[PDB]
């Protein structure tokens, strides 16, 4: 049966494709994260003691890191999701130049939101 | 039969404009039809055609098919067959309108009609004012045409054998063509396509020259196939050199550049075509323009640079808007291949081998002709040809721009409309024996078994160099005689040439070696024919016989492959719908 | 069909964006997070309703999205159907657990 | 000046699996050739090296290749655009399709997706024109950017959605062709065509990855064409 060239290390991906695969990954991560946030929210709401315990969980440095990652993936998924919708509705042009430009601005905005997420934590 | 046999009513060898239009027609007439092509169909050279289709639509100004007929006859320098030119010009408008109904994306006038531009050799009123009759899709008309025809073939479910290489015609013991052997490039499989009608539609052969506008695949396969089957070819000395190939690259820039208002300059900034063709100027016949450029260069008035000697094609005065809308493809080609932006600077150009006026003589029905021992025309039963491989002849000694695409469509369609009658007229054909099929494999078995002979690459290069030095725009008896001797030697080397790749899965070397045989036959026929024609007419121009000679040479030249010798064939001068155009001195 | 998925993903994206703005709004303007203010926020009818509406939006949005991912990278049918089952079940559990958490506050 | 290449080789009667083979070519210092020129010369020295080509002027679409990681046409890719000091010029087949031999891929799936969108004029024959269909320059402008496609597959073989579902996602080139008939004012079957493009896969597997636009050797923009199809699908089915 015939071989195919699909060796991903040998192929150039422009920034728009990087933006794009990260949007997919951030969506999957966020899917799992929702469960974790709900488990955490449930605990923080079950009683006064459930609440102190959620704070103690959030006090942990390892947990701060995870929670920061979750918020970053979320921010990324939201920002680049909005970018997607702006193209769909004609607010952003669908040219390669515009795609590059809007991807970059999307990364900058995400970095800012990821720093604000660090602070909030 | 030790080879697989695939049987159809018709086998069409070639899927350019002519072959695809023919297959479509043959199929719609109820006959089974196999369309073969050595590349995927939309990669045929037609796909590179630029300027458009010359046809009396009467859109840009009131027109008349007889004006077009006149331009064509005069353009051909009086050896175009006038009954055939009449059929083409009169049939043209409806045949082209049918492409538009198939969805061809023609450019448009303001009132929504098909856009037509001026082109070389176009006049109103039988030699009057410049006409504009070349229908265009910007300057990618060949692309638009071929893709549309392919689309129609998908729609029609035509049986297409893509990337099959036809090797040689198969003849039966009565001398009738009964199909061809072919090689499947993907698998290496060899097959006999058996047919009642075998239609050559294999295109031209510009690759016999060192510099050509033609695709790498333009190797004259149908000329070699005809010749090896004992079928003659006609007017092979008549090679069109397009006046404006890019200098140093060979890549064409369309005559639509001059049609839209561009013109040629020499190193003094003289618009020299005003001198050489006071009426039509830069829109004179191509043989005349091409010679005029070479005369400027020869006499020290050409330009030079990184590109080599050349004339300048100035377009900038048309403006960015007209250039990007009417001529976008030549913007790309000039930038890429000349490193010159036509919006700002003139394109360096030189005459470059472009089109084969010669080929397999045919009737308007597409049936191939041979001659008997008495020199009379007789149909070759089972064989047809359409398109640049055919010599109907509607182009004579110099083809008009835009008239080849018209030819592909008019004659591809005609072969298919007439196929049932042609098959009925020729009668039932005897079957090929196995030895008949075997004879069609001899050439292939030679290559498959020769490991130790000569390098095909040097042979191809020598052949190209010979044609370029000796059978170019200006010819001379002594040089041509020597050229011919050199080709005989090269042709002998070719009989001992080696195949270095013996593999079977997409082996392109084998295909290129088989093509080399067809370049050799085409070059050889061309050289014998050019030596033979002792006069100058249209594209054929000789220092030792500088004059047109209507008494001896108002006729076709015919190369007889069994004796490797020449004879002459009558030119038709009996149109049905109007009177003949008498031969006269031809100036632009 | 495809038009239906495309619209639903985008309709729910808009609802979740509003919900995120609402939630972030709260977080970034509430100083010390006492148990008291935390529970007062989630006891509000507005917060309860919005959170359940977000949860339904997630069920819809993430289902389409995860289906898109699985139909790209997981070819063996049985494995794929199994993964879809786990994923739908998880999303439905998210909603139901959400109902249990807020109706308990 | 010496040019160094690493080129993908595969012959099923000889190789167990594909390999890269190194080649050297002496070039003229003062001249910049196209990659196709270089390949043609490598084949003079290794007759077994197989690749497609024809027009050598960027119009026929024969010679799509992955060059230093990026799809394009060998015939209009200057060597100076590929040649980096101390690195090999890497030539590989278009990604995602079966490799027949060396640099030649089986384009079968690419053509099948093209046929699926019925790329030919559909006109119901009512109100026939007297001669040609009349199409104003403004209507004809809509085909610019769509009818120029040379079917080279550089775009589709660079699209991840096309890699994962080459038999259900139409792919950028095919959708560009669909849009070409969708907005042709002489095509009367617009609604039928949109009805055939409403499933989850034909059009909607496009995620605006934009690999298609970045590689098109003719400067076309499938992403935008695809956007317009999605709008027409909403307009008709939402
Ligand atoms: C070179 C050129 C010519 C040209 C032009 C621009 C260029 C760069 N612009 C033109 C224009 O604007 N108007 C016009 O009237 N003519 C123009 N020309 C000339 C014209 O394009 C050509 O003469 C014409 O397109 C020839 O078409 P035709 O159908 O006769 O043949 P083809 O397109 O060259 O296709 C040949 C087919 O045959 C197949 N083939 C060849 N050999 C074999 C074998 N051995 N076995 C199987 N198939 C074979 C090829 O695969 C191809 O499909
Ligand atoms: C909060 C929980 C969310 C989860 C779990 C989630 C999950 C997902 C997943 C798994 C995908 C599929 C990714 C793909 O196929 O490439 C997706 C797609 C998408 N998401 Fe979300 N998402 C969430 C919220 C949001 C928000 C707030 C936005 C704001 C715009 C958003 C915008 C989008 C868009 C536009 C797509 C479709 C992109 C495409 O089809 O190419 N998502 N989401
Ligand atoms: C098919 C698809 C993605 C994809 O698979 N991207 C990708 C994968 C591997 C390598 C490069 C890009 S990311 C955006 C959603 O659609
Ligand atoms: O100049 C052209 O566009 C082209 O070369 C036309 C013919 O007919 O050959
Ligand atoms: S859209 Fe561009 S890259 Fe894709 S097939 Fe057409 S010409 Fe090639
Ligand atoms: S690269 Fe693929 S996802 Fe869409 S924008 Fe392009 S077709
Ligand atoms: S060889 Fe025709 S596009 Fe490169
Ligand atoms: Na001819």
């Amino acid at each position: 049966q015939r071989p195919v060239n699909l060796d991903l290390q040998t192929i150039r991906f422009p920034i728009t494709a990087i933006a794009s695969i990260l949007h997919r990954v951030s969506g999957v991560i966020t899917f799992v994260a929702v469960g974790i946030l709900l488990w955490l929210l449930g605990t923080s709401l079950s009683s006064p003691e459930g609440f102190e315990q959620a704070s103690a969980i959030m006090g942990s440095f390892f947990v701060k890191f995870i929670m920061w990652g979750i918020l970053t993936a979320l921010a990324y998924h939201v920002v680049v999701g909005i970018r997607h919708m702006m193209m769909d509705f004609g607010y952003l042009e669908e040219t390669f130049e515009a795609g590059k430009r809007s991807a970059k601005i999307s990364f900058v905005i995400t970095v800012v939101l990821s720093l604000l997420a660090g602070v909030l934590v | 039969m030790k080879l697989p046999v695939r049987e159809f009513d018709a086998v069409v060898i070639g899927a350019g404009g002519a072959g695809m239009r023919a297959a479509l027609q043959i199929s719609q007439s109820g006959q089974t039809c196999a369309l073969l092509s050595k590349v995927f169909p939309t990669r045929s050279h037609t796909v590179s055609a630029q300027g458009g289709i010359t046809v009396a639509l009467g859109n840009t100004h009131e027109d008349n098919w007889e004006w077009h007929m006149y331009d064509t006859v005069k353009g051909s320098d009086y050896i175009g067959d006038q009954d055939a030119i009449e059929y083409m010009c009169k049939t043209g408008p409806e045949a082209i309108l049918e492409l538009e109904h198939m969805g061809l994306p023609f450019s448009r006038l303001d009132d929504g009609r098909i856009y037509q531009r001026p082109f070389g050799g176009q006049s109103k009123n039988f030699g009057g004012e410049q006409a504009a009759r070349t229908a265009a899709a910007a300057d990618r008309t060949g692309h638009a045409l071929l893709h549309t025809l392919y689309q129609q073939n998908l729609k029609n479910h035509t049986t297409i054998f893509s990337e099959w290489y036809a090797l040689d015609l198969v003849k039966n013991q009565d001398g009738a063509v009964v199909g061809c052997t072919a090689l499947c490039i993907e698998t290496g499989e060899v097959v006999y396509f058996k047919a009642r009608a075998t239609v050559l539609a294999t295109g031209g052969a510009g690759r016999i020259y060192q510099s050509t506008t033609n695709a790498h695949i333009n190797t004259g396969d149908g000329v070699g196939m005809a010749i090896r089957a004992g079928v003659p070819v006609q007017d092979m000395e008549m090679w069109q050199f397009h006046p404006t190939g890019i200098a140093g690259a060979g890549v064409l820039v369309t005559e639509g550049c001059r049609g839209e208002g561009g013109y040629l300059l020499n190193k003094h900034g003289e618009r020299f075509m005003e001198r050489y063709a006071p009426n039509a100027k830069d829109l004179a016949g191509r043989d005349v323009v091409a010679r005029s450029i070479m005369i400027e260069i020869r006499e020290g008035r050409g330009c030079d640079g990184p590109w080599g000697p050349h004339a300048k094609l100035k377009l900038d005065h048309l403006g960015k808007e007209v250039l990007e809308s009417r001529l976008p493809g030549i913007l790309e080609l000039s930038r890429t291949f000349a490193h010159v932006d036509p919006v700002k600077e003139p394109i360096p150009v030189i005459p470059t081998c472009h089109y084969m006026m010669g080929g397999i003589p045919t009737k308007v029905t597409g049936q191939a002709l041979t001659v008997n021992e008495k020199g009379e025309d007789v149909v070759v039963p089972g064989l047809f040809a359409v398109g640049e491989i055919a010599c109907v002849s509607v182009h004579g000694a110099n083809r008009l721009g835009g008239n080849s695409l018209l030819d592909l469509v008019v004659f591809g369609r005609a072969a298919g409309l007439h196929l049932q009658e042609s098959i009925a007229e020729q009668g039932a054909l005897r079957d090929a024996s196995e030895s008949d099929v075997e004879a069609s494999l001899d050439r292939l078995n030679r290559w498959n078994n020769n490991r130790n002979g000569e390098d095909p690459v040097a042979i191809r290069k020598a052949l190209q160099e010979c044609m370029q030095h000796n059978f170019s725009v200006f010819r001379e008896g002594d040089a041509m005689a020597k050229g011919l001797e050199q080709l005989k030697v090269i042709r002998e080397r070719l009989k001992n040439a080696r195949l270095d790749d013996t593999s079977s899965e997409f082996n392109t070397q084998r295909v290129e070696c088989l093509e080399l045989d067809n370049l050799m036959e085409t070059a050889y026929a061309t050289a014998v024919s050019a030596n033979f024609r002792t006069e100058s007419r249209g594209a054929h121009s000789r220092f030792d016989f500088p004059d047109r000679d209507d008494e001896n040479w108002l006729c076709h030249s015919l190369y007889l492959p069994e004796s490797e010798s020449m004879t002459r064939r009558s030119v038709n001068m009996e149109p049905k719908l109007r009177p003949a155009f008498p031969p006269k001195i031809r100036t632009y | 069909n495809g038009v239906h998925d495309f619209i639903l993903v985008r309709a729910t994206a808009i609802v979740l964006t509003l919900y995120i703005i609402y939630m972030v709004g709260f977080f970034a303007t509430s100083g010390e997070l006492t148990y008291e203010v935390w529970i007062g926020f989630f006891a509000s009818a507005f917060t309860k309703v919005f959170t359940l509406l977000a949860l339904f939006s997630i069920l819809i949005h993430a289902w389409i999205g995860m289906w898109q991912v699985l139909t790209d990278y997981v070819k063996p049918l049985a494995l794929r159907l199994m993964l879809q089952l786990v994923i739908v079940v998880a999303l439905v559990v998210y909603v139901i657990y959400g109902f249990v958490v807020v109706w308990g506050v | 000046m010496r040019l160094e290449f690493s080129i993908y080789r595969y012959n099923p009667d000889v190789d167990d699996a594909p390999r890269m083979q190194d080649y050297t070519l002496e070039a003229d210092e003062g001249r910049d050739m196209m990659l196709l020129d270089a390949l043609i010369q490598l084949k003079e020295k290794d007759p077994s090296l197989s690749f497609r080509r024809s027009c050598r002027e960027g119009v026929c679409g024969s010679d799509g290749l992955n060059m230093n990681g990026k799809n394009g046409l060998a015939c209009i890719t200057p060597i100076s655009a590929l040649n980096q000091p101390g690195k090999k010029i890497v030539i590989r087949p278009l990604p995602g399709l079966p490799v027949i031999r060396d640099l030649v891929v089986d384009m079968g799936q690419f053509y099948a997706q093209y046929e699926k969108i019925k790329p030919y004029l559909l006109n119901n024959g009512q109100n026939p024109p007297a001669r040609e269909h009349l199409q104003m320059p403004e209507q004809r402008e809509k085909l610019d950017g769509l009818y120029e496609c040379i079917l080279c597959a550089c775009c589709s073989t660079s699209c991840p959605s096309f890699w994962w579902n080459p038999d259900k996602f139409i792919g950028p080139a095919g959708l560009l062709a669909a849009y070409r008939f969708l907005i042709d004012s002489r095509d009367t079957e617009t609604d039928s065509r949109l009805d055939g493009l409403s499933d989850a896969f034909s059009v909607f597997r496009c995620h605006s990855i934009m690999n298609c636009v970045s590689v098109c050797p003719k400067g076309l923009n499938p992403t935008r064409a695809i956007g317009h199809i999605k709008s027409m699908l909403l307009q008709r089915n939402a």
